[PDB]
């Protein structure tokens, strides 16, 4: 038993295509942040982007900074993925960080609950 | 047969919390053994296990709860029960370990950890430091939730560490320090979620050596200065008990009281 996060929107695009991920939190109140991590099989979770709850400041990891945008709703949260490179091929995750000062938390260790995941691919 | 104090994050007031802390201090402390105006926790040696602990029932707007055990000598946390499981920190010695056995006796799964609950140890597991770890009511709601959820293993370890780091502070430290209590008070008051400032922190680390400095003081005057930090990080030395009075609520027994 946990807070039970879930994301949809994964799939196959051609190189250069766009794709959009969605997520839902299920008795859940105080957040301080939420973020998306990606993991290519056998490697470990890259940070990608996150949005500080409270303010709604957006933070993006290096490789993606320009093509990806993140936003909060209500409940619900989103990741836009534009101009996909074959290197973006990986499993993408939803995270609820209930604890760390939202700016400072970029790491697998820093988030308390994990979404299930959804796949992405390309030319 | 331990005395318990309930609390709920649920609707909590400024009053309801001050209500809380002002209450557990009562259950913690001897009433009067007081040096140069500051109250002294009970002394580990004489203490029968009968009186060695107090329990704290914490509940949710998420409608679940868990019970924390506190060392009365200590003020710190030794472990907790969530439902049918109980968890305790690695005891630093023989004596301590025998005491805990007296804690959640009913429990079918008694788990005992390999590590201590010193901030250092937890920060390490939390993977972060106390100042990256937000304190406030929202934080504490989610914390309780986590501890429960831990017993079910929906929650990971660093998450659990972070949860402890939140509570020990918002309770043991709030109880140890009116300053820390009053800081949480105003945190609730304006509904902020923000990590602990340096003043709060250095207070937490120096609590052991203040307890010593004070009781051993000459009529209130410290043997040696104790370096502290203000809200802004600026360091300053403490030469006398006079200024601590408004701040520190409890001290661990150190020496037999003066004539």
């Amino acid at each position: 038993m946990q807070v039970q996060l879930v994301e949809s929107g994964g799939g196959l695009v051609q190189a250069g295509g766009s794709l959009r991920l969605s997520c839902a939190a299920s008795r859940t109140f105080s957040r301080s942040s939420m973020g998306w991590f990606r993991q290519a099989p056998g490697k470990e979770r890259e940070f990608v982007a996150s949005i500080v709850w409270a303010d709604g400041t957006t933070l993006y990891g290096d490789s993606v900074k320009g093509r990806f945008t993140v936003s909060r709703d209500n409940n619900m949260v989103y990741l836009q993925m534009n101009n996909l490179k074959p290197e973006d091929t990986a499993l993408y995750y939803c995270a609820d960080n209930k604890f760390v000062r939202g700016l400072v938390a970029v790491r697998a260790i820093d988030y308390d609950y994990w979404g299930q995941g959804t796949q992405v691919t390309v030319s | 047969q331990y005395p318990i104090i309930n609390f709920t994050t649920a609707g909590a007031t400024v009053q309801s919390y001050t209500n809380f802390i002002r209450a557990v201090r009562g259950r913690l402390t001897t009433g009067a053994d007081v040096r140069h105006e500051i109250p002294v926790l009970p002394n580990r040696v004489g203490l029968p296990i009968n009186q060695r602990f107090i329990l704290v029932e914490l509940s949710n707007h998420a409608e679940l709860s868990v019970t924390l055990a506190l060392d009365v000598t200590n003020a710190y946390v030794v472990g907790y029960r969530a439902g049918n499981s109980a968890y305790f920190f690695h005891p630093d010695n023989q004596e301590d370990a025998e005491a805990i056995t007296h804690l959640f006796t009913d429990v079918q799964n008694r788990y005992t950890f390999a590590f201590g609950g010193n901030y250092d140890r937890l920060e390490q597991l939390a993977g972060n430091l106390r100042e990256n770890i937000e304190l406030g009511n929202g934080p504490l709601e989610e914390a309780i939730s986590a501890l429960y959820y831990y017993s079910t293993g929906g929650t990971q370890l660093p998450t659990l560490a972070r949860s402890f780091i939140i509570c020990i502070q918002m309770i043991s430290e709030a109880a140890r320090f009116q300053y820390i209590e009053g800081e949480m008070r105003t945190r609730i008051r304006y509904n902020r979620r923000s990590a602990p400032d340096p003043s709060v922190i250095t207070l937490e680390n120096s609590w052991g050596r203040l307890s010593t400095a004070i009781q051993e003081s000459n009529q209130g005057a410290f043997a040696s200065p104790i370096q502290l930090q203000r809200r802004n990080g600026s360091k300053f030395s403490v030469y006398d008990v006079s200024i601590l009075i408004p701040i520190i609520a409890l001290m661990v027994y150190r020496c037999a009281p003066p004539p």
